[PDB]
Order: structure tokens, then C-alpha cells, then sequence
């Protein structure tokens, strides 16, 4: 079990490196967090799109996930690069203060729970449920683009 | 080659250097007992 | 609590609730699961009686934008869908900007609050005059539109599957049996907004 | 001035007909004359843009004069978008000038702090009258823009 | 140390000067350099891109064209000097940005200077990413850097070519 | 009546309280501006005045500069608003040690801790300002 700063969510004592500062556990969580829900997102998009969702145009047609990227970076992924941005500034915002000080805010918790669902009996186990998928979709993501990267794109990448 | 040396040497003198100089010498004014 | 409205004969007098949903939340998560449930219906019975018009060739005895050149005549004799296609540029703005008006009115202005937290979901009657700009209710007693509002609740949920049909129909042919092959109901199936994005 | 509001000219005195500020609160007479205001000011602004535009419009070059084809003809969307955020930042100064526990309505520049005379209620009227002249304008002008195709200064 | 604490009090309280901030510092960007020397190495082996036999012209750079002995500068040096700087402004934003993650470049508000002094620092039992263990990994770039200038220096041939010498038939 | 009286009921103070020092709409723009924003730690403080410094330093050097008219004008241009950029953190960290030495502390701006967060967020705004506004403006037919 290295050190006493773990004890939280998905905490099986893995970490045979030792990334694992006093300081640095927080920001690690809030970005393994992050990665988790960007490569969920990552994942269902490139999946979604490879089995047969399109965007409805001509434009958005004949394109596979795979060479997406380099004719809809001007134009389209434009509007997402913004509005990412423009999430992430406030996601900074709270994130250096909860770096620097600031007793609260937990990491990964934006207070983004519209819905108000973690006032379920269930709240902890959907903890835990977030970021299982989120490691998972990290592995799944990572192996769907560098299969699809060795020639065999098709929906199944292998 | 020595056709380096005049591009090396004058910015990095003649800007780094009294730059350099000038916030230490500030530093060193406004330092007080 | 899974008290509330909705539950009656012909579903065991019991809650519908196969996947849990219900319990995936709170009481919060339920009045938010209310109200998008009875918007959803109104909206269907909405669009249910415009498709019944549309196709019955139901138009305003008007023009509609005589710069753009469309008439309402033309706005008929495409099928459903793709007349909000042809309605110009600036008609979708304005059936657009007064929509988000009445969404952001009928969260904010509630003297009691929003429906999760004070006041019932689906009472957007604090808008004066909005629900009924004659009376038609103005006499009827509370247990009365008590049964109203579970005919309502009932008929919206007809009319979300009923327009789940005429999307299917309009898209994937043979999906509808009774359906099967019209005269009308033939287009893209779905409408994006302002036409193409 | 009835009520501790400006207002209440002499061609017709104090004007409610329908009775909308008959039992009513202080904060439902403030919002009031915060959109009465509001809408002078947005009033005179449009009247002066139309009868100003008409005749000298050097921003562009030859820019029409029929005022909805202004609008739509060039000002790209940069320009839209920027004169959004401009009002967009001023209404939020509003809602932040609403909120304060001095909230004159249709206040920004806080007079309560200074000493005021009859000749500020006077001035206070002029801003209304002038305003509710160019409400009625304004309407005017659209309506004249549309109807023909023609600005204030054309038509004429 | 205490001789240049009391000969530069200003300098050695911020970390500056012999101390063991600066020498693992200095390590660190010895071991970074050694990389960056072979892949350039690696670059001038594959020709990845840029090549060093074109000018940079006025009519595209400026005064920061023509400018040693009326020499043109070429568009190798030119394309690793925007490397270097794109690198430099990094360093910038890390020295004076927030200090999340990192050591600090300076000492901070009365903190001491740590150490683990020097001299063979024990390579068994110190194995992982410790601090012991990667400053002796940047303390052997310095000295294979110094020794590389001077091979280089004596023999009159490339500092990337130097090395080439030590390899074999590698990159290049 | 009067609009211009004695500032804070004190007529012996060098200011007055013109419609300009003392109205509610420059008490509520120079309230709610980064520097005076209520609840705001002085990093935060730095970084919201950083962005829009760097955004703005970015403008004039891309389309005034020697290299305006040249296929390289926008990475020059982002490249003098970096140097000045690092100019302005320098002046900010000389001005610093100058000014706050032998300080508690804290959230404060007026000591050394404050001080030095707010320089770390400035720096760290005015490089991403202005690597934003490089963005925006290669991508400027987008709009
Ligand atoms: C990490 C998240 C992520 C990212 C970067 C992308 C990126 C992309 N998606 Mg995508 N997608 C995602 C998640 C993501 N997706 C998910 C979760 C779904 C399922 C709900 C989809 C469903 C989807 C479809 C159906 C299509 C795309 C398309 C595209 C491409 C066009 C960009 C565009 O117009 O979107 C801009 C999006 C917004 C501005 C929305 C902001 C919210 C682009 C490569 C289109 C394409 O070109 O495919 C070839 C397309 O047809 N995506
Ligand atoms: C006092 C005499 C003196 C003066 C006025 C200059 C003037 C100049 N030298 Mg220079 N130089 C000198 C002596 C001097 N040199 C000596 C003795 C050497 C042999 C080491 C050199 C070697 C040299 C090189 C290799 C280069 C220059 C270059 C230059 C030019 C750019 C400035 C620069 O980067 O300098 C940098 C100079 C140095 C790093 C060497 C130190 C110069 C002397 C030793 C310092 C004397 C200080 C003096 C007494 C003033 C004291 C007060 C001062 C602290 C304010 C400038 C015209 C550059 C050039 O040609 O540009 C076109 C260039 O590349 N110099
Ligand atoms: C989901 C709701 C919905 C939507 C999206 C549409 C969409 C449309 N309708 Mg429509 N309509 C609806 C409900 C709806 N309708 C209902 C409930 C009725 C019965 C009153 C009608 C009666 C109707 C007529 C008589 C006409 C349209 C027409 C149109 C088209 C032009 C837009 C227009 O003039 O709007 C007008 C829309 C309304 C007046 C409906 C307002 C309903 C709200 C609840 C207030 C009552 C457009 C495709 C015109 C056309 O060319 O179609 C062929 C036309 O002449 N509609
Ligand atoms: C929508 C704009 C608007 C609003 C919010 C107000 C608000 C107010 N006015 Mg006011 N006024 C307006 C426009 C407006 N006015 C115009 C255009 C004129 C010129 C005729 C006047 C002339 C006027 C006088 C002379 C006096 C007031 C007074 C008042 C205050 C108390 C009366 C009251 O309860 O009105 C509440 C008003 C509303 C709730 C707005 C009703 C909007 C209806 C729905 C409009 C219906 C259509 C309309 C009849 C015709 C427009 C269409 C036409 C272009 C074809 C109150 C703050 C009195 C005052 O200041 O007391 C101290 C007073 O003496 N007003
Ligand atoms: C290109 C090679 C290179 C690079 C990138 C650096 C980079 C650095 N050196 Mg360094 N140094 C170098 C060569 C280099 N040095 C050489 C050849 C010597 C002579 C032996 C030194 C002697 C030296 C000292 C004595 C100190 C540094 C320090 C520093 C750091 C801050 C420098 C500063 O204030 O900026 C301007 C920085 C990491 C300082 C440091 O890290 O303090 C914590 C410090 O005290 N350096
Ligand atoms: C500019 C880089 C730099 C700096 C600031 C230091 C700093 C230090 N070294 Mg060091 N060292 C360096 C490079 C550097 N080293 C390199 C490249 C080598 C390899 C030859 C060594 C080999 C070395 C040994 C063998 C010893 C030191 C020691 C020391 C310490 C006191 C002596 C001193 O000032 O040496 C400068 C001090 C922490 C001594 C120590 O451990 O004292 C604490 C000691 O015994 N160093
Ligand atoms: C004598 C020393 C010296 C040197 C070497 C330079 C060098 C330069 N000046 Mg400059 N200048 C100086 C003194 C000097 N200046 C003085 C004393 C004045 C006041 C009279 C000026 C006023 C001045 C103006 C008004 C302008 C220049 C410009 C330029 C650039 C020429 C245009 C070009 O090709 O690059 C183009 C520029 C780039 C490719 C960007 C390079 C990125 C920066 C400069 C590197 C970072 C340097 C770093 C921050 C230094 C830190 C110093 C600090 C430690 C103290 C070049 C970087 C022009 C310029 O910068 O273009 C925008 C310009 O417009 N200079
Ligand atoms: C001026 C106007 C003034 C009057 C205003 C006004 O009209 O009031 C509007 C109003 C009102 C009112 C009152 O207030 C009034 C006026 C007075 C007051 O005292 C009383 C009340 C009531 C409060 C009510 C509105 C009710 C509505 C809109 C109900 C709409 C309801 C749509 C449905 C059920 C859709 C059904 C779809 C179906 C059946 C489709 C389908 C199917 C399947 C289901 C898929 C199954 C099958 O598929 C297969 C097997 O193949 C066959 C198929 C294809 O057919
Ligand atoms: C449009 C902005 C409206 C501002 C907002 C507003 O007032 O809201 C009111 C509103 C909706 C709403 C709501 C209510 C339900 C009513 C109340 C809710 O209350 C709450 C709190 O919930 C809020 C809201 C928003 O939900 C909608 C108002 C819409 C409005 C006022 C729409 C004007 C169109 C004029 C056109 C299209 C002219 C075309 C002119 C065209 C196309 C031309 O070609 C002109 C032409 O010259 C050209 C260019 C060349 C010439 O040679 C030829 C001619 C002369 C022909
Ligand atoms: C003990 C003592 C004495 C002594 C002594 C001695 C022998 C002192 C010796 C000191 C010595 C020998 C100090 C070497 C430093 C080497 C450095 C800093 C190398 C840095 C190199 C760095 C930081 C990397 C740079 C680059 O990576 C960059 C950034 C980009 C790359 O592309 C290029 C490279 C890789 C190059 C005296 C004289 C007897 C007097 C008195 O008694 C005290």
C-alpha cells in the first residue's frame, strides 16, 4: 500500500512506479478523471460514427472516424474547439484553486449534477461506476485508434 | 565560424545584460535596513 | 415517491418501471422526470394535430413571407418534415426565439419555484392567460381537472408513440403495419433546424 | 410626481387607465419604470440611427437606406455579435444595478447620494417625454420601412 | 557556499549559485539537451524535413535575415531556433507560472536548500525515479556534454559528427 | 441641486465626489473587475487580467509589425507579444521584491505571497491570451 494519501474512490493500492507525491494526488485524480471522461466520449463518438451515425449532409457522409479529423478541422471542429475551450477556462478556474487552497472540491467534482442524482442511495457505487468507465474507456479508446491506425479501420478494428 | 559570434554576442550583451543590470540595480536601490 | 399520477388500470394499478429510472435519483429527479414527461406529451399532441392538419391539406388562406416568394400553398404539397424545411431563413428564428422565451418564463418566473424543488411540474400557469386565454376551465372543480390532467397525461403518452410511428414510417418503410404505404408521408423522415444544420 | 415617480405631464396628468399600478408593490412600479425607460432610451438610440443613417452613412460605403435591408445587406456577423455583447454587458450592469439595496429603477448614476432639487424631476421628465416620442417613432419608422421600403428621411 | 552566501546574500537566497537547485536543474536540461543532440543527430540521418543548403531571404524574415558577415542564415539553424524558442517560452510559462507539480526554478519564501550532497551517490538501492539516482544521471550528461565540446574542439569535426564517431553506423 | 459634493462626507480629503468617482456604475464596474472582484484570490486575479493583457499585446505587433506584410507576420507577431509578455513578468517580479519584503503573507496582493501568485497567474494568462488570439486569428474565415 504506498503511502497514506490514497484511500478513495477505485483505490486498489496500484502504483508500482511511485507518481505519487503528498502534493501530487489530487491533480492527479482530477486528471485521470478528466482523461476518463474525455476518452468515454472518445470512444462512443468513434465507435458511433464507424457503425453507421452521421452527422445528416453530404458533407458528413463517405467519412469514416479515421480521416475525419483533417477535413472538418476548420470548420467544424472549430465550434467543439471552442466550446471546449470555453468549459475549460472555468475548469481551470477551479482547478488551480483547489491546487493552491481551497478545503473543498473534491477532484472531478465541477458541481456538474444538474439532475441532482447523487441524492440516490446509489451515489458512491455511481463513484466508483465513473471511474471504472473511465479507465476502461481510456484502454478501449487507446486500442480502438492505434488498431484503426494499422490498416484494418472497418467497424471492429480488428 | 566567427559569422556566428556578431549575432550571438550583441543581442545577448547588448539587451540580456542591461536588463539583467538594470532590475538588479533596482532591486539593490530599493532594498532597505 | 413513486406515489404521484400516471398510475392506473391497464398496467397492474402499479408502477411501470422495468429499468429503475424512478430510483435512479430522488424526489428532484422524479418532478424533473414529471415535467420532461408531460412536455414531451404536450409537444406530441401538438405535433400530432399540426400532422393531422398538414395532411388533411389544412393551410392559412395567406401568403407567409411574400419577399421570400413561399406561400402556405406550397408548404403543403410536400409531405410532413419537409415543409419546416421550406419555411425561409428568418420564420425559423422567430418560431425558434419565441419557444426559448416561454422555456426560460416557464422555469423562472414560478412564485412557488421550480418544479423539483416547490410547485408541481407540468404548472406553467403562473404565465397569466397562457394556458387558457378564454376560460373553458374557469367553472370546473379541482377533482374534475384532476382526471383532465390524467387524460392528459395518458394522451400525451399516445402521442409521443404515435409520432415515434410517423417518424419511423416517414423513414424506414414497412416499419408501421397499419401504415405500410401512403400517399402522403413521404420525405426525409426528420426536420433539422433551419433546414440544413 | 405621484407615488415618488417622475412623470405626470401636463397635456394628461397621471396616466393609468387599466389600472395597472393600482394596488400594486413598490418592486412591480420599479420593473415598470425600468422597461419604460429601458425602452425610451432603446428608442431614442433607434430613432437617431435611422434618421442618421438615412442621409450619412460613411461606415461602409453605399449601404441602402430601408432599414431592415441594413441590417441584413452587410454589418457581417462579427459586427452582430459585438454589438450583442455591448448591450449584453450593459444589462448585466442592470441586473447588478438591480440587486442593490439603493435601486432607484431606472438609476445608474446613483442620485441618491446627492442633494436633488425640482429641477432634476424636471430634467427626469424631459428624459421620459423625449423617450416616449421616440417609442411611438421608432414603431413608426419600422412600420414606414417595411410598408414602402424607405427611411425617415426618404419617404419624403 | 557560505562564501558565496555571504559574497552574494541576494543571490544564494533565491537558490542561485552553487547550490543543489541549480546543479539538478542544470542536470535536468543536460539530460533533455543529450536528447535533443540526438535527434537532431537522428534528424540529419533521415532528413525528416528540413534542409540546411536554402537561404532565409529579407522579403520573409526581416532583419533577422542576412546578418553575421553578410552570411545568409539557413533553414536548418532557422528551424532550430524556433524549436529552441517554442522550448525557451515553455521554460518561461514554467518558471513563472503556477507551481503545480514541479520543483521550483528558485527557493521560495525561507525554505532551505536540500541535499544530497554528492560524491558517488549510491546507485543500488536508489534505483527508481529518485532524486538521488536522476542527479546522477544529469551530473554524467554535464560531464558527457563537457567532454563531448572538448573532443569536438580538439578535433576539429562536428559536435553532432563527434559523437558519430562513439556510435557507429547509429542515425547518421 | 448638487451632484458634485465632498468624497466620503469628509471635505478636507483631496477628491470629490463627481458623478464620475462616486456614481453606481463605476462602483459597479470597478468592483467586479478582476483587481477588485470580491472573493477572488490573487492568482485567479492575475489570471483573468493575464488573458485579456495577452489577447490584447498579441493585436498590434501581427499587423503594424516590420514583418506585416510577409507569410510569417502571425508567428512573429505571437512571438514579440511573448517577449513583451516576459518583459511585463519581470517588471512584475522586480516590483515585488522592491515593493513587499519582510511580509506575512496570505491572500492579501499587497505581500509576497500575493504578490507572487499574482504574477504566476499573469504570466501564465498573458502566454495563454495570447496563444488564443493566435488561434482565432488563423482561423479568422471561420467568422
Ligand atoms: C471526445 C468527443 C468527441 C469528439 C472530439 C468528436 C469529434 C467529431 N465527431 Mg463526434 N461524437 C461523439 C464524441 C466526439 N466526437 C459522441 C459521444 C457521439 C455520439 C453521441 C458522436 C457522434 C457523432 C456523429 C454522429 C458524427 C460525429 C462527427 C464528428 C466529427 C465532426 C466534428 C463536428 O462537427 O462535431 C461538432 C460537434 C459539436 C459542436 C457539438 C458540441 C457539443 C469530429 C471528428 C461527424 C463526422 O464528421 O463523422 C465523420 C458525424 O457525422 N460525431
Ligand atoms: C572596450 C572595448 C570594446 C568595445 C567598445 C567593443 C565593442 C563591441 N564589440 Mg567587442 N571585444 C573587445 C573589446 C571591445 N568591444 C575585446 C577585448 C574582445 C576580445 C575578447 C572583443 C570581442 C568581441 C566579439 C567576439 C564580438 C564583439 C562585438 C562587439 C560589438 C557589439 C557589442 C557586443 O556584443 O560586445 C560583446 C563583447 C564581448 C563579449 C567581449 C568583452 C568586451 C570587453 C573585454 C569589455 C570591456 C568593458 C569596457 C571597459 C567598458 C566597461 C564599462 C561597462 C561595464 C559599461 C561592439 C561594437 C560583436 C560584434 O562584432 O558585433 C558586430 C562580437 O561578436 N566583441
Ligand atoms: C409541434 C407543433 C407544430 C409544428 C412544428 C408545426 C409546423 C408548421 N405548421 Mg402547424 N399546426 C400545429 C402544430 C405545429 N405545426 C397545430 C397544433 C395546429 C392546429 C391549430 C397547426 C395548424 C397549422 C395550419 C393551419 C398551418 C400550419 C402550418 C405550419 C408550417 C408553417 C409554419 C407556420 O405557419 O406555423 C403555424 C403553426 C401554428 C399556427 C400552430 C400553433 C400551435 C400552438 C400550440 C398555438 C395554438 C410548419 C411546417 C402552415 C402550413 O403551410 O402548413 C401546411 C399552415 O397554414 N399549421
Ligand atoms: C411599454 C412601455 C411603457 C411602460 C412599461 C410604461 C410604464 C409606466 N408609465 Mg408610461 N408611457 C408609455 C409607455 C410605457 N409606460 C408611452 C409610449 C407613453 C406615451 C403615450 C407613456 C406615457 C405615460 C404618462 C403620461 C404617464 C405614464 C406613467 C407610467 C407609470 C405608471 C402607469 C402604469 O402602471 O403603466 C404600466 C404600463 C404597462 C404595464 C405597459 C402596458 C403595455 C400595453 C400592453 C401596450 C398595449 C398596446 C398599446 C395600448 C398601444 C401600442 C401599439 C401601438 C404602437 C399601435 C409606469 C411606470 C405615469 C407615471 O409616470 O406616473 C408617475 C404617467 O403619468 N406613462
Ligand atoms: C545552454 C545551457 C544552459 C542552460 C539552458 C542553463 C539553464 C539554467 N541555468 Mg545554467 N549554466 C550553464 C549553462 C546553461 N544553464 C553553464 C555553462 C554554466 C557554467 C558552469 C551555468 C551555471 C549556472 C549557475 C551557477 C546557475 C545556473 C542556473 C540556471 C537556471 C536559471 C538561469 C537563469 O536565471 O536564467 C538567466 C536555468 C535552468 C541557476 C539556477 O538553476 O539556480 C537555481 C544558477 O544558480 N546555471
Ligand atoms: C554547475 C554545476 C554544478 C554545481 C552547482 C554543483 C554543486 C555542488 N557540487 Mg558538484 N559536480 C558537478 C556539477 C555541479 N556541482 C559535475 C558536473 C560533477 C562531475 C565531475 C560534480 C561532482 C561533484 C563531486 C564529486 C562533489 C560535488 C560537490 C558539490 C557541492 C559542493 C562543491 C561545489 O560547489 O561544487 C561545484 C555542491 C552541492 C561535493 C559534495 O558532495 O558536497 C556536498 C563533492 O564531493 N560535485
Ligand atoms: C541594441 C539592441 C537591440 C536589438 C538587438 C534589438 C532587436 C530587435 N528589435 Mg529593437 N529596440 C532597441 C534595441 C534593440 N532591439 C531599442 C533600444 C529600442 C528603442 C529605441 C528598440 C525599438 C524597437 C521597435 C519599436 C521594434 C524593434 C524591433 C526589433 C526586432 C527587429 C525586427 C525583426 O526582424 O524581428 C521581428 C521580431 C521577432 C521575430 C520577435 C522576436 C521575439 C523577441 C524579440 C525575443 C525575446 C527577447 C527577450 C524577451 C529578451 C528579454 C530581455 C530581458 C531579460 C531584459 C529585433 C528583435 C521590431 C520588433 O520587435 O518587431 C515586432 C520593432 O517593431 N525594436
Ligand atoms: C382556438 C382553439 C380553441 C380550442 C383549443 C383546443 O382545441 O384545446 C385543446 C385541448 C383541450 C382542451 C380543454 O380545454 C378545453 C378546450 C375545455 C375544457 O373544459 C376541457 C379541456 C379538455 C381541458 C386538448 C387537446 C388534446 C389533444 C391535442 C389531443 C391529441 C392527442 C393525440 C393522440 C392521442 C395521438 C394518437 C396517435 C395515434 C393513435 C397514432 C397511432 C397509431 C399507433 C398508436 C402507433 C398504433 C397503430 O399502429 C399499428 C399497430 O400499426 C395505429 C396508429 C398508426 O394509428
Ligand atoms: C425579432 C426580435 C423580437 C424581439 C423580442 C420580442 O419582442 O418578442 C416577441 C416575439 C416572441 C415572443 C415572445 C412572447 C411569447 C410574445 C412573450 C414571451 O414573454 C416571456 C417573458 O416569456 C417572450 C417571447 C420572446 O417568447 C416575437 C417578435 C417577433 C418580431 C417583432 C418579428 C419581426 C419581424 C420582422 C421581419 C421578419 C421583417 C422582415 C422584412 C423583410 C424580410 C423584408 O424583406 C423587408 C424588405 O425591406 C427589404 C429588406 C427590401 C425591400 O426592398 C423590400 C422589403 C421592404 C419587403
Ligand atoms: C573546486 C574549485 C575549483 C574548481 C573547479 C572546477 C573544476 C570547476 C568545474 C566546473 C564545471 C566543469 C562546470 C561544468 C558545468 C557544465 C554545465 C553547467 C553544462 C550545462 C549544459 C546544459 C545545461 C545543457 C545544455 C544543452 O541542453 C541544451 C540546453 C540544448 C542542447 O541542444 C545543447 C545542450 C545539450 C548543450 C577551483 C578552480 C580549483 C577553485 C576553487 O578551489 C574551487
Amino acid at each position: 500500500a504506498p503511502e497514506h494519501l490514497q484511500g478513495m474512490v477505485g483505490n486498489v493500492d496500484f502504483d508500482p512506479l511511485g507518481l505519487s507525491s503528498p502534493n501530487n494526488i489530487k491533480w492527479m485524480r482530477e486528471a485521470e478523471l478528466k482523461h476518463g471522461r474525455m476518452s468515454m466520449l472518445a470512444w462512443t463518438g468513434y465507435v458511433a460514427v464507424d457503425l453507421g451515425l452521421r452527422f445528416p449532409g453530404a458533407r458528413y457522409a463517405e467519412l469514416n472516424s479515421f480521416n475525419a479529423h483533417d477535413v472538418v478541422a476548420k470548420k467544424e471542429l472549430f465550434l467543439l474547439l471552442l466550446w471546449v475551450g470555453t468549459f475549460e477556462t472555468i475548469g481551470a478556474s477551479q482547478i488551480y484553486d483547489m491546487s493552491i487552497d481551497q478545503s473543498e472540491r473534491k477532484p472531478g467534482d465541477f458541481g456538474f449534477d444538474p439532475l441532482r442524482l447523487l441524492k440516490s442511495p446509489e451515489a458512491p457505487k455511481y463513484y466508483e461506476a465513473e471511474l471504472v468507465h473511465g479507465r476502461a474507456a481510456m484502454l478501449a479508446f487507446s486500442a480502438v485508434v492505434t488498431q484503426s491506425a494499422l490498416g484494418n479501420t472497418a467497424f471492429p478494428y480488428f | 565560424s566567427a559569422s556566428f559570434l556578431p549575432s550571438i554576442l550583441t543581442p545577448v550583451v547588448t539587451l540580456v545584460f542591461p536588463g539583467l543590470m538594470f532590475a538588479l540595480f533596482f532591486v539593490l536601490i530599493e532594498q532597505e535596513e | 415517491v413513486e406515489t404521484m399520477e400516471g398510475v392506473g388500470p391497464e398496467t397492474g394499478n402499479k408502477v411501470f418501471d422495468p429499468v429503475g429510472f424512478a430510483t435512479l435519483g430522488g424526489d428532484e429527479t422524479l418532478a424533473f422526470f414529471r415535467h420532461a414527461e408531460i412536455k414531451h406529451g404536450r409537444v406530441a399532441m401538438a405535433a400530432m394535430v399540426g400532422f393531422l392538419f398538414h395532411i388533411n391539406h389544412i393551410h392559412f388562406p395567406g401568403y407567409l413571407s411574400p419577399t421570400a416568394g413561399v406561400t402556405f400553398e406550397q408548404l403543403s404539397a410536400v409531405g410532413p418534415f419537409e415543409a419546416w424545411n421550406r419555411i425561409p431563413l428568418l420564420g425559423q428564428w422567430k418560431i425558434f426565439w419565441t419557444i426559448p422565451g416561454l422555456e426560460h418564463g416557464s422555469e423562472c418566473l414560478d412564485p412557488a419555484g421550480p418544479y423539483t424543488k416547490g410547485g408541481p411540474p407540468g404548472n406553467p400557469k403562473f404565465l397569466k392567460n397562457f394556458w387558457d386565454p378564454p376560460g373553458f376551465p374557469k367553472k370546473l372543480i379541482e377533482a374534475q381537472k384532476g382526471e383532465k390532467l390524467f387524460s392528459n397525461l395518458k394522451n400525451g403518452r399516445l402521442a409521443m408513440i404515435g409520432i415515434a410511428s410517423v417518424c419511423a414510417a416517414t423513414a424506414v418503410p414497412g416499419s408501421v403495419p397499419l401504415l405500410a404505404n401512403a400517399p402522403a408521408l413521404t420525405g426525409p423522415g426528420f426536420a433539422l433546424p433551419f433546414g440544413t444544420f | 410626481k405621484v407615488n415618488g415617480m417622475v412623470g405626470d405631464c401636463k397635456p394628461l396628468g397621471y396616466f393609468d387607465p387599466l389600472g395597472f399600478s393600482k394596488d400594486a408593490s413598490p418592486e412591480t412600479m420599479a420593473k415598470f419604470r425600468e422597461a419604460e425607460l429601458k425602452h425610451g432610451r432603446v428608442a431614442m438610440l433607434a430613432c437617431a440611427g435611422m434618421i442618421t443613417a438615412d442621409k450619412f452613412h460613411p461606415l461602409f460605403g453605399g449601404k441602402l437606406s430601408s432599414n431592415p435591408l441594413l441590417a441584413i445587406t452587410q454589418v457581417p456577423k462579427l459586427g452582430l455579435l459585438q454589438i450583442l455583447l455591448f448591450i449584453g454587458f450593459m444589462e448585466v450592469f442592470g441586473i447588478l444595478n438591480s440587486r442593490r439595496p439603493d435601486y432607484e429603477p431606472g438609476n445608474f448614476l446613483g442620485t441618491s447620494q446627492w442633494e436633488t432639487t425640482p429641477t432634476w424631476d424636471a430634467y427626469q421628465l424631459r428624459e421620459l417625454n423625449n423617450g416616449r416620442l421616440a417609442m411611438f417613432g421608432a414603431i413608426g419608422m419600422l412600420t414606414h420601412a417595411y410598408i414602402t421600403g424607405k427611411g425617415p428621411l426618404e419617404l419624403l | 557556499m557560505s562564501q558565496f552566501a555571504a559574497d552574494y546574500p541576494w543571490l544564494a537566497k533565491y537558490g542561485f549559485g552553487p547550490t543543489v537547485k541549480a546543479e539538478r536543474w542544470n542536470g535536468r536540461h543536460a539530460m533533455f539537451g543529450w536528447l535533443a543532440i540526438l535527434g537532431t543527430g537522428v534528424a540529419k540521418s533521415h532528413g525528416w524535413l528540413p534542409s540546411g543548403d536554402v537561404a532565409l531571404t529579407y522579403n520573409e524574415w526581416g532583419g533577422l535575415a542576412q546578418q553575421g558577415f553578410n552570411t545568409y542564415i539557413t533553414n536548418e539553424r532557422a528551424i532550430i531556433m524556433i524549436a529552441h524558442v517554442h522550448a525557451l517560452a515553455v521554460s518561461a510559462a514554467a518558471a513563472f507560472g503556477p507551481q503545480v507539480l514541479g520543483d521550483s526554478l528558485t527557493l521560495l519564501d525561507g525554505e532551505k536548500d536540500e541535499d544530497p550532497y554528492g560524491l558517488f551517490v549510491p546507485l543500488k538501492g536508489t534505483f527508481g525515479l529518485t532524486p538521488a539516482a536522476e542527479m546522477a544521471n544529469g551530473r554524467m550528461a554535464m560531464m558527457g556534454i563537457i567532454a563531448v565540446v572538448l573532443t569536438s574542439a580538439i578535433s576539429g569535426k562536428d559536435i553532432l559528427e563527434v559523437v558519430d564517431i562513439g556510435t557507429g553506423g547509429n542515425l547518421l | 441641486s448638487e451632484f458634485v459634493k465632498p468624497y466620503n462626507n469628509d471635505p478636507f480629503v483631496g477628491n470629490l465626489s463627481t458623478p464620475v468617482t462616486t456614481s453606481t456604475a463605476t462602483k459597479l464596474y470597478l468592483g467586479n473587475l478582476p483587481i477588485y472582484r470580491k472573493g477572488l484570490s490573487p492568482l485567479l486575479r492575475g489570471l483573468e487580467i493575464g488573458m485579456a493583457h495577452g489577447y490584447f499585446l498579441i493585436g498590434p505587433f501581427y499587423i503594424l509589425g516590420p514583418l506585416r506584410n510577409s507569410p510569417n507576420a502571425l508567428l512573429v507577431g505571437l512571438f514579440s507579444a511573448f517577449g513583451l509578455i516576459l518583459i511585463l513578468t519581470l517588471g512584475l517580479t522586480i516590483y515585488g521584491l522592491a515593493s513587499f519584503q519582510g511580509t506575512e503573507g496570505g491572500e492579501n496582493l499587497e505581500s509576497a505571497k500575493g504578490w507572487r501568485n499574482f504574477t504566476s497567474g499573469f504570466s501564465i494568462g498573458a502566454f495563454g491570451g495570447a496563444s488564443v488570439a493566435y488561434v482565432l486569428l488563423d482561423n479568422i474565415s471561420f467568422f
